[PDB]
Formats: structure tokens, sequence, C-alpha cells
RNA sequence: GCCGAAGUCCUUCGGUUAAAGUUCUAAUUGGGACUCCCUGCGUAGCAGGUGGAAGAGGGUAGCAAUAACAGGUCCGUGAUGCCCUUUAGAUGCUCUGGGCUGCACGCGUGCUACAAUGUUAGGACAAUAGGAGCGAGCCUGAGAGGGUGCGCUACUCUUAUAAUCCCUAACGUAGUUGGGAUUGACGUUUGUAAUCAGCGUCAUGAACCAGGAAUCCCUUGUAAAUGUGUGUCAACAACGCA
């Protein structure tokens, strides 16, 4: 046991013995398509276990992540792009997204839309019928 | 604190409705190719009205039926008597409520609570 | 006992379908023929597929597999193509459905093999060309005498 | 229960395997991850480590399963 | 001579047999020389009872379409005598080729 | 009269109507009939239909 | 029709069905007609009560091994497991697969059983190769089932013991229940 | 010398065609080693072993799925050779009856099809489920 | 048999108003199976067997007596008796908008799963329908989609190289690459309208480890799995009929 599991990067901690793709998808924010085109854009190989990843080699791979837009990415990719507030395309990550997509959902209560209400009241959204199902 | 896609209040409203709708949601720019001419019109002729009346007070209600407008940085701070099929509901409008469907500010029905039994 | 031909030497018809393709596949890479797109590699060979491709050099084993299946069925067209490569598509809770392939992905292909010759269009779908059908039977006396 | 087994190959364990493994008429991935305690990922690919090397020929080339044997020259 | 194709179409098999024995017939008289296309199964599949009560249950009314195709050379003169059956329930599309 | 909402393609336009009910619950559109389903049974052999 | 053998590995010279047993033998189906190169068939076998002996024996397993629910139909994928157990079988041991699957299906299927008090009735030879391959197969699915192990492998270790008559088997740990059960009620 | 019979599995179509020539044996195109399976190489093979030197085989099909589509080419490889005996008689009945022995499918074919879907249900003879009270 | 392309001495493709046909394909007229045959059992018939494409009503459907249920339908009808409505501020008809989709909860039919006999990635055969709407081929875009509109009044052209299965890899017994609900945003089509429609994209990654007492369907190309058409339909199938 040289290496390391439970390894630390981007304030949540990530598996080790889980196939670096896979491990990134613990992280809010990438998931397995996007792990897949972080690592090939990385650009190493999917399949080496995030036991190892040597931290010259850790540091690419949260560069990539903050700043997909510059590191080659088409940008259909990406989790928001162009968000109403900023007009501008980049996308959450980690302990960001569980606070910042309360706002959108805070945001929708204090303008009494439709479902703004639906969230408050802890309802089915989307246009789902209630009568049976969903209890 | 407010902008809408990087652009604040004001230089939305200078830049008129042609370019404004470039960086609408493209559900909504949709409604504005198809289907805006002689209904709609009016309406931004009639909250034209009400708007310039007015100056601490809040303007008077203008009420409609039609429920399918976008809402535009144009009329904010109008009231408008939007239809629930049954009561002209009057909704004051926010900076926050840009680019939504004028719908659903009117709720058509009611929240529900539930008794007792049966 | 086996099937046996006349005509001594193999043919694109005679070696077996997995070990040909992958031949063929091989290649386009030495040759530098077909070329990688570079637009491309994290695309999804079709909207119903839930991941990329393993392979990194997927492209020309695809490239292969069209110029195999032009040759099979002497035409091939595109949204014949597209159909083909299709699935069914598997998340949803409703029953599956066949949904088709990408097209970009093989137009970019059947434009990229008429650089080189290797099919002409023509009336229907397109269909190989002189110099096509004899890289394939190049290929059969490679892997024939393997 | 929980029965985890483990994803690292020791380089004690490697010794051990050269040994025990070539002794065994019919092996798959799947009765290593009983004996030595770990992932059959592994358990794979050090089979297929020794095969190129020498010892231990596939007595099964097919795609799913796959059994390794001794090696008569 | 515009070698000529009828094209007799019907829904119901004696009726199409008397047209095909006559067109047949006629090519023995005027001696031109003469050169069946496969039925249909119009199936409608209405739910029986009006209302929703009772067990679901279906009648199948299938019609049928029965098409055969004569056709020879023929000089244009000795066609308007020929084509002159008059069924009922039975087509004859005249078509040059 | 001449009922203002368009009705191009839309359940209540007056070719969907069963031709001979004048009513529209249970129409048959296919192979051009336009005639709702008691309707159609009623006279069904009359038109060529039969059960097989 | 000189060399004739499973698999285009194994043959049927051996398997000796008269050093096997008195009885049982005979409702075996692997007395010539049976043999087939392949276990795959056009079945006419559920026509007329009897014609299910007439089957080869080895086809018979793997309709058997034909459960539950998503593996129904699909026979072409249960021949595959019935030859990678007869590899497993053949190579380890030496023996080759046939005799020792023979053995297997004597000895697994129990003399008597509780016909509904409730009075322990008698078994036909038909009846007990049958409730063979289930108990067998049955073991073999519910062993599989979550195990992180081929079943090709786990038909294997099911199949070798119930030659050997042991009780790691759940065919053979079954019936002694079974078997017991009719000693007590009687 | 030729002969041309059919064989005929479910809703398979084989027909195959005998010549004079040196022992080829060809489906659509292609000699019958490739079927990519193991199983159904073995499976369309049954014929030959038990019995063609002399003949030419010519194999063509249509219909059916992977399995009957087999099924239908060990008829017509099998009746082609049988009928190519028959009219280039002895010998005929006595290899016809190596085949008879082995097994019927070989030479008859099955008259068995699918039973029509009825009402009321998700197949023939199933049908949905019921409630009560 | 001709003329092509490769192979490059005889093998495989594509084309052909070009000579002979009918094994596949299409559909009309007839033939065919009757307990006739043999052996057992009890004349009526029954059980097994040979042959036979098929053997016991050849399989499956369709049609189906008299006698009734105050079972259903006046929301199918220019089928209808009586009652009231026509006081037009109509129970006639029609326009805008909203409902029938509202949810502490209880039941019925279904769908998808709980994985390794698996999923993921790559590679390698159907039938029945429908269509003056189907929509060929070729361009454009990751994708959905978009543009141009060849053939067909259809065994000709078109929806249309189906999916389990098969063969190479990856995974490794974990609520895990099992599972894909619920939510945020962007990209679009249909439509007078998307506010409760469908499709795509990236994120979010839930309950579920085979289900108590109970109950349902099924005997051979049947069950179960596995897709494809069609009905409704501008758009939308987890449903019905095939």
């Amino acid at each position: 046991a040289a290496f390391r599991d439970m390894v630390r990067m981007l304030s949540t901690n990530v598996d080790g013995r889980r196939p670096l793709y896979l491990a990134l998808t613990n992280i809010s924010g990438i998931g397995r398509r996007f792990a897949y085109a972080v690592v090939r854009r990385a650009g190493l190989d999917p399949l080496r276990r995030a036991g190892t990843l040597t931290p010259k080699e850790e540091e690419l791979i949260v560069s990539i992540i903050q700043n997909p837009t510059e590191h080659q990415i088409p940008v259909w990719m990406l989790n928001r792009r162009f968000d109403r507030a900023t007009g501008q395309n980049t996308h959450w990550v980690a302990t960001d997204l569980g606070a910042n997509i309360r706002a959108e959902i805070e945001r929708m209560k204090k303008m009494r839309m439709k479902r703004g209400i639906r969230h408050g009241l802890g309802l089915k959204v989307r246009g789902q019928c209630t009568k049976s199902t969903g209890r | 604190n407010y902008t809408y896609r990087g652009k604040t209040l004001d230089d939305l409203r200078a830049m008129e409705l042609k370019d404004f709708v470039e960086l609408l949601p493209t559900k909504r720019r949709r409604f504005i190719s198809r289907s805006f001419d002689l209904k709609h019109v009016h309406l931004i002729e009639k909250l034209k009205k009400a708007r310039q009346a007015v100056a601490g007070v809040r303007p008077p209600v203008v009420k409609t039926h039609l429920r399918h407008m976008v809402i535009l940085p144009e009329f904010v701070d109008n009231v408008i008597g939007i239809y629930d099929g049954h009561v002209f509901f009057e909704v004051q409008i926010k900076p926050e409520m840009i680019g939504h469907v004028l719908a659903d500010f009117a709720p058509s029905k009611k929240v529900v609570k539930h008794s007792k039994a049966g | 006992i086996g099937g046996k031909t006349g005509h001594k030497g193999f043919q694109a018809r005679e070696i077996s379908a997995d070990v040909f393709v992958n031949a063929l596949a091989k290649h386009f890479q030495e040759n530098r023929i077909v070329k990688p797109p570079e637009w491309a590699d994290l695309v999804k060979t079709a909207a119903l597929k839930q991941m990329a491709p393993s392979n990194q050099n997927w492209f020309y084993t695809r490239a292969a597999a069209v110029i195999r299946q032009i040759y099979m069925h002497h035409d091939a067209s595109l949204s014949g193509l597209s159909f083909h490569y299709g699935a069914n598509l598997k998340a949803v809770t409703m029953p599956k459905h066949h949904h088709n392939a990408s097209r970009k992905v093989i137009r970019s292909i059947l434009q990229q093999l008429e650089k080189s010759d290797l099919v002409k269009v023509g009336e229907k779908g397109r269909q190989l060309t002189p110099k096509g059908q004899r890289l394939l039977d190049q290929v059969a006396t490679s892997c024939g005498k393997k | 229960e929980k029965r985890e087994w483990a994803v690292i190959i020791t380089p004690e364990q490697a010794a051990d395997m050269v040994k025990s493994v070539p002794k065994n008429k019919v092996i798959s991935a799947g009765k290593l991850a009983e004996r030595y305690k770990i992932s059959l990922t592994c358990a794979r690919k050090a089979l297929e480590a020794l095969t190129a090397e020498g010892k231990i020929v596939p007595v099964i080339n097919g795609h799913d399963l796959k059994c390794y044997g001794p090696h008569p020259d | 001579v515009q070698k000529i194709r009828l094209t007799i179409t019907s829904s119901k098999l004696p009726n199409l047999q008397r047209v095909v024995g006559n067109l047949m017939g006629k090519l023995k008289k005027g001696n031109l020389e003469v050169r069946p296309m496969p039925r249909r199964r119009l199936r409608i599949t209405t739910r029986r009872a009006p209302c929703g009560n009772g067990t679901e249950t279906y009648d199948h009314f299938e019609l049928r379409i029965y098409k055969r195709v004569i056709d020879f050379q023929g000089t244009a003169e000795a066609v308007k005598q020929v084509t002159q059956a008059l069924e009922p329930d039975v087509h004859v599309e005249v078509s040059v080729i | 009269f001449v009922p203002k909402h368009p009705r191009d393609n839309a359940k209540g336009s007056v070719e969907r109507s069963c031709r001979i009910c004048g009513k529209r619950r249970g129409v048959i559109r296919q192979y051009r009939l336009n005639i709702c389903r008691r309707c159609f049974r009623e006279r069904a052999e009359l038109l060529g239909f039969k059960k097989y | 029709m000189e060399g004739v053998k499973l698999f285009g590995k194994y043959d049927y010279s051996d398997v000796d069905f008269s050093q096997l047993d008195p009885a049982l033998v005979d409702y075996i189906s692997v007395h010539e007609k049976q043999h087939v190169m392949v276990p795959h068939t056009a079945g006419r076998y559920v026509h007329k009560r009897f014609q299910k002996v007439s089957c080869p024996l080895v086809e018979r397993l793997c309709n058997h091994l034909m459960s539950r629910g998503r593996n129904t139909g699909k026979k072409l994928l249960a021949i595959r497991i019935v030859e990678h157990a007869f590899d497993i079988i053949a190579l380890s041991t030496g023996q080759n697969p046939i005799v020792t699957f023979v053995k297997g299906v004597q000895y697994c299927g129990a003399r008597e059983d509780s016909t509904r008090r409730r009075q322990a009735c008698d078994v036909s030879p038909l009846r007990r190769i049958d409730q063979a391959l289930s108990l067998i197969t049955e073991g073999v699915r519910k062993a599989a089932f979550r195990s992180s192990r081929n079943i090709a492998e786990c038909l294997a270790d099911e199949l070798i013991a119930a030659s050997n008559n042991d009780q790691t088997s759940y065919a053979c740990r079954k019936k002694d229940e079974l078997e017991r059960i009719a000693k007590s009620n009687r | 010398k030729s002969v041309q019979v059919f064989g005929r599995k479910k809703t398979a179509t084989a027909v195959a065609y005998c010549c004079e020539g040196s022992g080829l044996i060809k489906l659509n195109g292609t000699p019958i080693n490739m079927v990519s399976s193991e199983t159904l190489r073995a499976k369309i093979l049954e014929p030959l072993q038990l019995i063609w030197g002399n003949l030419d085989i010519r194999v063509r099909v249509h219909g059916g799925g992977h399995v009957a589509q087999v099924y239908a080419i060990r008829q017509a490889v099998a009746k082609a050779i049988v009928a190519y005996y028959q009219k280039y008689e002895a010998t005929k009945t006595e290899i016809k009856n190596t085949l008879l022995g082995y097994d019927r499918t070989l030479l008859v074919a099955d008259p068995r099809r699918m039973e029509p879907k009825k009402f009321g249900g998700q197949g023939a003879r199933v049908r949905r489920q019921m409630s009560y009270r």
C-alpha cells in the first residue's frame, strides 16, 4: 500500500480503488459523460485507478473542470451556459451547486411563479398528475 | 444588483425589442417570430399609457385576458389584471419577472387544504 | 468438413467479418487514409447512446465497417447507414424503441473516402470504385496468409 | 456482511502466484478472488500478465468466461 | 401499336370471373395476342358494443380486393370493341404503354 | 355563423364528423370513410365489408 | 456416422450404461438415437406423454437451465454454459463429461415423496430424472444469483459433487430432507 | 445435370441448387464454414457429416430469423443431395435412410406456424388478469 | 448467354424488352384424411401403430337455438314517447380564458427495475400493415432538428439493413458502469396558443437486495422474453387491434 485511497480534492473527497472517471463522478457537477471528457482531454487513461494519480497530474484535472471553455471544449456539453445573470457560459461544481441551485429555487418563491409555489409546498412541479402516484 | 444576461435595467430599455429577443430563451423567441402581431401590439400601447400618467403612486391596473405574452423590460413596474378564468388577478411587475410567461403569476387553481377523512 | 472455394487466393467475401474489418481499420492508420476529423472525439456515436466510445481510435474501425458494408450490399446510402448503426433506447421508464445513428460522423467518412477515391457516388446510394474493391482484396491476401 | 476484497496486488502475493497457480489444471479469475482476497479486475489482469511472459496458456479463449491452465511444451 | 394493359378489379370473385371470361373471350374473336396481382384485405376492427359496458369484444370487417391484369398488342380500332362487361362492383382501368 | 376559431387540424372540424351521425363520438378516418362507429356498423354490409 | 461426438469433442462410446446401475437407465435417453453433434434441436417432444424420453438428455438440461423470466427462450445461450461446464469438467478431472454427468442425474432425484395426513408414495424413473435436472439447476442459479462467479463454473461445481455423493451439493442435500420427510410421514 | 429444391422452417425459405463440380457448398456467395457461432456451424454440417464430392451446391435464403434460416439450409442441402441421386435409386433409398435414422427434419420440415392473436389478451392464449371485489 | 469491375485459369458481385422457363414469389380451379388400413379392448365407438404434408372435430377462428335479465346505452343517430327549456340576462349557438390533468390518502389494469444467464462500448437475420399522404438521393448541425422535394394512384417507388440471440473487449457483488425517478438550465419541432405536449444536450443520481396475508393466466410454435406496424393523431403510447 504505497498509494492512497480517500483522496481529497475540490472540497469533496473522491474515492480511490475506483477507475478515475467514475471517481470524478463523486463530485457534484462532473458526471459520467463530462468526466470522460476531462480525462480524455486531461488527457490520460480513464481506466487507471484514482489510487495512483501523482499530484502533478491531479493539479491538471482541477484546472480543466474550473476552466472548461478554455480547455478545448465545445460548450454544448456544459452544466449552465448562457446564465441569465452573467450571460456567460461556465459550468458549476462542488459545494457551489447545493448552495447556488437553492438561489434559483429561492428566487421563484419571491416572484410567486407557479414553480416557486410547488417547491415550497413540496409537490410535483413539471406537470405530472398527482391523483394516485407520489405518496 | 440586477442583470438579465450581464446587462443592467436601462440599457435593456434602450436597446428595444428587436435586439432583446436575440437573448430570450429559445422557447420564447419562437413566440416573437410566429404570432406576435396586433393582439400583442395593443398591450404595450396600453402599458405605455398607464406608465406615462405617473409621481409616487403606482399606476392603474391594465386588465387583459391573454395569458401567453412574454414579460419584457419595457413594461417593468406596471400593474396587470391577468384573468384566472374568474378574476383579473393583479401583479405589479418586478425585474426578476423578466423573460417569463405572464400566465405563471395568475395561478388558475387554489392550493387545496385537505380535510377531513371521508 | 469445411466450405471450400475455387480460385486459390482470398477475397473480401471469404475471410471472417470480425477479423477482416479490424485489419482494414489498421490499413488506414498506417496509410493516412480517412484521418480523424478534429471537431469530433467527444461525440456520442448516436443520440440514443449513453457514453462515448472506448477505443479512441474508434473512427477508423467505423470507417472500415462502412466500406465493408458498401461491398456486401453494393449500394450504400447515408440514411440507410444511419438506420443500421442505431439501436434500442435504454434509459427511460417506457418500453424501448429503435432510434437512428448520427449522420455527421458517417457523412464525414464518406466524404473523406471520396478524397482518396475509394468510393464514387452514383444512382441510389454510394458504390465502391475499381480502386476501392482492389484495396479489400489486398487485405484479404494479407489476412488470408495469416 | 459487506465482504470487501481488495484492489491492490502486493509484491509479496506476486511471489505466491508464480508457484501455486500453474499447479492448478483449470483456474479462472473467479477462483483467485476466493483465495488471495482480491478484486476480479486485478485477477483477470494478473493472469494475462503471466501468459505473456511464460507458463499459463488459456484453455478457453471464449468471450465472457476465461479459464487458464498449465503450459505443456 | 401502343401495347395496351387492362387492369381488372373487384370486391367479389364470381362477379370478377364473368368479366375475365368475356375479355379473354373477345381476344379470341379479334385475334389480338394476349399476354394475378396480389389481393388486399382491408381489415377494420371496430368494438361491436355501442357503450362502454360488457366484455371488450371486437368484430373484424375484411373488405377483399381481387385484382387481375390482362395485356396485349392492339391497334386502337380493335380495342374500342373489347372494352365496352358492364358488371356490378367491377372496374376496368385501361393503361397505354 | 361561420365559426371564427380556425379548425384546420382539429377534432371538431366539419369534415371530421360521422357523415351519417353528424356527431364525432368514435370516428373511423382510415380509407377516408369519415364515419362514426355506431353509425358504421348498422350499415357496413351495404359498403361491402364482411365478417370472416 | 462413425465418430459421432458431442460439441465436436466428447464421445458416447463411453458412459457404460449397463455399468451405471439397474433401472433408472432407460429413461436416461443416452442410447444411440439420443446422440447428436449439438444438443440444439427442433423438438416435437411435448405432443404425447412419453416422447420426452426419446429426446437427448443434454438438451433436456439446457431447457431446465432456462430461467427465470429473462432467460426464457434463448436456448442458444444455455448451450454455451453447458459447453463451458463440460470443458471445466473434462479438463480438471480428466474423465470426459458425459460419464460424470449421468452419475449426477442418478443420485439427485429422491425415491419417494409426500403425496397429499400425508402418505409416502414411490416414484417413476421418469419423475426421478426430471427432478434430478430441476434440483441441479435450481441450486446453480440460486448460488449464481449475486455470486461474483460465472454460472458455467457454478454449474461445474454443482455437477461434480452430484456424482461423488457429497452434501456440498444443493441437489444431494435437498433429497435427504425430502426422503426423510417421506420416512417420517410414511 | 442439375436439380433445384427448397427447405423451409417457420417462415424461412432456403433454395439450394446442385450441379456437377468439385465439392463446393456455398451459402449466399460464400462457403458454409462462415456462419459465425460454433453451434450453428455444426448444425448445417449434420447433413454432410452423415453423407457430395461430385456435387456443387449453391444455396440462397430469405425469411425467418437466425435459427430458422439455418434449419431451412439443412433441409435444402439434404433434399438437394437426395433429389440429385433420384434423377441422375438403389443408393438414393439407403443414403436417405441414414438421414431419416438421424432425424426427420432434414427431409420433411414441420408444418407448425404461429397461432393468430386473439382479442382480450396480449397474445394468442394468454388473457389479461381479473380483479374481483 | 452477353457487357462491365475486382480475382486476376474460372471464384464472387452489378446490369441487361435476350433465349428458355417456374424451385422460391403472386392466386384462381381442383386433388388430399375416411377411424380407410393393421393389432388390442367394448354393435355405437375407443386405445396404440404403420404409412403420411397432415391423424383423430388436421390447427385457429367466424356463424350460433329457444327462454329471460326492470344488467348497459335517451352523452351515436333525421330511433323515440312524455316531462321542461326557448321570459333571447336562453338548457339554442358561438368568441376569449379556465376546468375535466386539481392531492393528507384507499383500490383495478399496466410499465421499468432490483443485475454478472448482466449492463456499457465496438463489431456482425423477419412478418403483417398503411401511404396524392409516403416522402428518394445529396448537402447543413454534437444532437434533436433544418433545407432541397426523386419515385409511387403501389408485389414496381416509400415508411424499411428490426430487436432478444451471436462474436471481441471493459466492469467485479457494492445501492456499484445495477436502477433512471425527481429537479436546474440551455438547444428545438408541432400548433392561433407549450401556461400541464414530445424530442435533444449537459448536470441532479431517489425508492428498490425478489416483495406478508392473499390472488391471476397458461397445454405447443402455447407461456415467457423480444421488437415492428396499425387505431386514435397537427403534436403526444407505458393503451387497444394485429
